[PDB]
């Protein structure tokens, strides 16, 4: 009877029941073969581990996503997690409830094709649909306008939207999100020698990233403070036991989403295609777009992410009129429990794109269900 | 038959294992032999649409996902010869691995896993799919024998060493 | 229909059958020609005695090994002791019963392929396999990960394991054992005056060698003590009746296992190998090697080899977590126990190497089992 | 007046003046200390060699590298290899001739800080300058552009650049180089019995390495020839006397290259990491990088190394475009002869780092010199 | 005074010689304890720079690295009374190694040095730089007697045995 919502998290898979507060199960979206050899007679079976149990096994296994850039690329894993979510953690039958997949805007039409033909014609759900990320997001803010910085792990866009009616050809999108930090953190450990090479050690860079790095207020002021090195430095314990330290290397690292071209990528930084987005957007709305500025996502969940995009975003705008940052602490569930509301919706159950008319249309049916 | 089809360039560099993990005892070569051959079929999204669904449409009776299906799978190789219709229709994704763009770097590594895996140990008794994928791979066939020659004992020379 | 599980000691040869608990005999590897005149008409037969009556007989005896460093070395004589283990003290038809030869890792491939080729073509076992050293004797923990300090008679090796997966790149080993042990208190009797010379006494200094030599918790301190020398002597009755008594050589032999420089060879100890072999696994596994030690083999029944290895890899490990040392009361026969339920085991009967698939395989067929 | 060039090779150091052609002398970055008796009373002195003088006497030393992974571990030894190059060797006075060291990108800060502080407060040396190693060697190409697979003794890295200007994202490195073929072929050295233990068999490993091994153009079909093993083993007589010889373990060794899992660490190979870094590189670019393939450090003097990644790389690039290797048969010593190119210039005598600037700055100048 | 600064673990096992070489006569047993002591206080790059470089620079004038400079220490440390600014520097490094995390390893690798190589065979008359930094690592001090002993004569049985 009741709906499920499956958030398909470039790196985090998170899920739960429709009108649920909290989404049920969130594990990682990594499926991992092993890599050894396996002299055991009896531990050797089950040759490819996947989410939480993948994480914990972390050690010989050649971790894998599945999901890259917002793209799922291995459909054959694909399958395994999904299966995974249903059977293994959320243990439903997936005949019986209808489902919700979320996707990124602008992705390619085949990851939404392939997508709803891997839903029907594998688990026989009853009706499915696929909501855009950061439409999701505005229904957990309750509120009908303003743009979303919604990046999460595997590419970050906005979602420009007045009340009710969106903004399409103003939706922009870059690449950059927490993999592309992991891997520039990755590139820094080395400059303090801290060398940490395979996705095993890939795995607790992420540790080291969500539990130290926050962004700087003023760049180059902060950098200043690092050179007198006296209170920046803390000090993570890795899984083995030997501690590391870190020091600009902190804040360097999620500065990333403003000078991109610490990576190499030539783009404007996150905070300048938000204002680039507004710029695309009609003269009326920017003034409420201003005022309504959503972050989402579990990349913004640096401290001090709102604190500066709202001055820097200021920098940008025409310094007359207000700017605000609604930054709530919920952000990292943010795209679920939005999508967790709009499954609940009276007014939904017809906008769903069940079986029974999937069967004379094909997988073409999601390119006229919300584009 | 096929025509207008095409894949992605090394599309299966993340299925294919590690050596160490190939020479593994609880090792079942098949599944992730297949596996490999899943995914390095994994057709090209540039392709159209009605050959597809249809080439997909192909694989999912000739190579599935699940472990029962393929465990199913072998069950009809042993009577392969009163199972027509299947059995035609192997031949056709055999004459499309024939034409696979990449035939060298699988065919490499196809009877790599051969080797180091154990993959090829019933030597012309092994059943009807990777009879004949190795044989879409090697044009000769000729893996019935050489790789269970290991040249075990030579000593042209002194005794142990020290 | 029951296997025979057959450790091939490089000291020891200790056999039984499959499901025991105890092996059935246990005897030294020891071959023996004589090496006198045999005036006497009726007891000059038996030109080559073996095992047990060559341990009694050693006096007129040239005892000779036949597997040095964990290689096997003369193999006319390693039948004769095979043969002497199926037939005169096992009683049991080799043809009958399925065998299980076990070896150390990185020995060299015709120590293994000779191995099987005598043990075909001479014995007509049914089924063989081989084994490693080290995998067995966590069968014997009854747990599935830790890397084994198993040190022998003839070679000392760490194979670094976790739950199923081993690490063959991790594996070290060092030649240093326990007649290295021997060779070298040869040598540091003399200092007393102690001068046993010949094979007939070389076994007998490894009488003194077991029953008195101790491992010292802190070398420097206890060798002080030695200093005031009090209360360190013991005295061991030699077997023609006149007395010795030892002191500092009683402790300074067993440092050969940490200070490989006493011997000269050029190696960090087995406390230090244990360490190298850890940080060459990866950084998930080290939390639980260091929590899993597992000592194993004769050598090892040295008192006070626990409390010295955890202290001292507590040394060099970082000191925020344990370590542990798991060093059973069955130590000497661990190897065996392990491979005694290994060959039990109802999934194992498909992972021997049978002879109608040896005779199409030949030798190298072991290359193909477990590596 | 004229300027020294001298790479810190991680296994062999060159040096020589700038404007050479050769470098003036190359010998093996090995310091010693002996490890015996010494009961002579004239010869006992002269406690720590160095260089050739340690390599001739390797018999009674503790071979030790001062420099592993590119990374300058035992400074203390550091010293005493650098006063033999400019003391001993080149017999030249260090404060009056400017110097060039060269070392690997994304190696760590302090291998970068202490080389330059060790360099002015220890031999006064006027000017000195650091170089990367992969860029230093498109001088010898005499061309602009193309990527570099400059594998040496302790690491290999993939510098890709276009004309004039570099990809600092796209840098790659991997630590599998020489030393890991070293020990990896004294691993399968043991299967053939010839158990080479320590430093001074580690040494003639390298001279059987550099004597014999090739690598093989098709793997397993040269595999195959292996089988029927009629002409592939050679011989190769150690210092000793008595000869060896190896089979399939000539041309399996340097396969490390581009199957890492043989030493079990987790990574692409060689070939595919060149591929991996001009994916990296924007799409102009891998036009170019495909016609200009540098080969380069003493690694990639294996016969058969162009003829392999020229079919290697042609596997994974799109088929319909050319490739090329640039391997020029001085690539033993192309990181030097274009260091002896660019210290030569006349628009770089502005480049180098003074003392008199360095001592308002401090060791973190070369920060701001190239990075 | 030095606080914030950090070595790294085992910094020092391939410095300390073989036993068979600190059995030599020609086995000047300072220089190369000095160089064990001078290897492992190697800072750890984890430390930060403006107290790195001064306990470096604290070190250079007590633990140089030229046989030439080690030998010209010797020479003001008969008259350590006259000259105070280095010998008040000098309990510094005391209370650094005093305070070094791999202490009792150290103190147990210290006086190995002492008894195998000979290293204090002055026993009171040592000094001082091998003084203090014994007494760094020895609490108590008490490396005054105990390596001269060795128990030379005891026959409590037998004669010679054959
Ligand atoms: N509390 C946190 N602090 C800092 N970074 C975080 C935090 N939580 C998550 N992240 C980063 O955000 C990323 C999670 O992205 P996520 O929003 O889950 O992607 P997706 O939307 O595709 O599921 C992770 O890479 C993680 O490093
Ligand atoms: N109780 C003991 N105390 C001291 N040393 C022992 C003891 N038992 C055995 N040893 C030593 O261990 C060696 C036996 O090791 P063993 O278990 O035979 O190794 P392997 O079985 O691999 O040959 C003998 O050399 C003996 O010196
Ligand atoms: N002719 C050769 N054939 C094979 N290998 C070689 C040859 N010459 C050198 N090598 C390998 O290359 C290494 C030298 O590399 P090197 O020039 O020192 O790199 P780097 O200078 O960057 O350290 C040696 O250790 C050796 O193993
Ligand atoms: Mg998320
Ligand atoms: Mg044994
Ligand atoms: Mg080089």
């Amino acid at each position: 009877t009741t709906a499920l919502v499956c958030d398909n998290g470039s790196g985090l898979v998170k899920a739960g029941f429709a009108g649920d507060d909290a989404p049920r199960a969130v594990f990682p979206s990594i499926v991992g073969r092993p890599r050894h050899q396996g002299v055991m007679v009896g531990m050797g079976q089950k040759d490819s581990y996947v989410g939480d149990e993948a994480q914990s096994k972390r050690g010989i296994l050649t971790l894998k996503y599945p999901i890259e850039h917002g793209i799922i690329t291995n459909w054959d894993d694909m399958e395994k997690i999904w299966h995974h979510t249903f059977y293994n953690e959320l243990r439903v039958a997936p005949e019986e409830h209808p489902t919700l997949l979320t996707e990124a805007p602008l992705n390619p039409k085949a990851n939404r094709e392939k997508m709803t033909q891997i839903m029907f014609e594998t688990f026989n759900v009853p009706a499915m649909y696929v909501a855009i990320q950061a439409v999701l997001s505005l229904y957990a803010s309750g509120r009908t306008t303003g743009i979303v910085l919604d990046s999460g792990d595997g590419v970050t866009h906005n979602v420009p939207i007045y009340e009710g009616y969106a903004l399409p050809h103003a939706i922009m999108r870059l690449d950059l999100a927490g993999r592309d930090l992991t891997d520039y953190l990755m590139k820094i450990l080395t400059e303090r020698g801290y060398s940490f090479v395979t996705t095993a050690e890939r795995e607790i860079v992420r540790d080291i990233k969500e539990k130290l790095c926050y962004v700087a207020l003023d760049f180059e002021n902060e950098m200043a403070t690092a050179a007198s090195s006296s209170s920046l430095e803390k000090s993570y314990e890795l899984p083995d036991g030997q501690v590391i330290t870190i020091g600009n290397e902190r804040f360097r690292c999620p500065e990333t989403l403003f000078q991109p071209s610490f990576i190499g990528m030539e783009s404007a930084g996150i905070h300048e295609t938000t204002y680039n987005s507004i710029m695309k957007c009609d003269i009326d709305i920017r003034k409420d777009l201003y005022a309504n500025n959503v972050m989402s996502g579990g990349t913004t969940m640096y401290p001090g992410i709102a604190d500066r995009m709202q001055k820097e975003i200021t920098a940008l705008a025409p310094s007359t009129m207000k700017i605000k940052i609604i930054a709530p602490p919920e952000r990292k569930y943010s795209v679920w429990i939005g999508g967790s509301i709009l499954a609940s919706l009276s007014t939904f159950q017809q906008m769903w794109i069940t079986k029974q008319e999937y069967d004379e249309a094909g997988p073409s049916i999601v390119h006229r269900k919300c584009f | 038959p096929f025509s207008g089809l095409k894949f992605k360039q090394n599309s299966f560099l993340s299925t294919v294992p590690s050596v160490t993990n190939m020479h593994s005892m609880h090792f079942d070569a098949r599944e992730t032999f297949l596996g490999v051959i899943r995914k390095a079929l994994e057709p090209d999204t540039s392709t159209p649409f009605p050959v597809r669904r249809a080439f997909d449409g192909l694989r999912a009776e000739i190579l599935p996902n699940d472990t029962i299906k393929s465990a199913a799978l072998k069950a009809q190789c042993s009577d392969i010869d009163k199972h027509p219709e299947l059995k035609a229709k192997m031949e056709t994704l055999k004459e499309v691995i024939t034409h696979h763009p990449q035939k060298e770097k699988l065919a490499e590594i196809a009877l790599q896993f051969a080797r180091e895996a154990g993959l090829t140990r019933l030597k012309g008794e092994t059943d009807y799919v990777l009879s004949n994928v190795l044989d879409g791979l090697i044009g000769d066939g000729s893996w019935r024998a050489g790789p269970a020659y290991e040249s075990y004992l030579n000593k042209p020379g002194v005794d142990r060493v020290i």
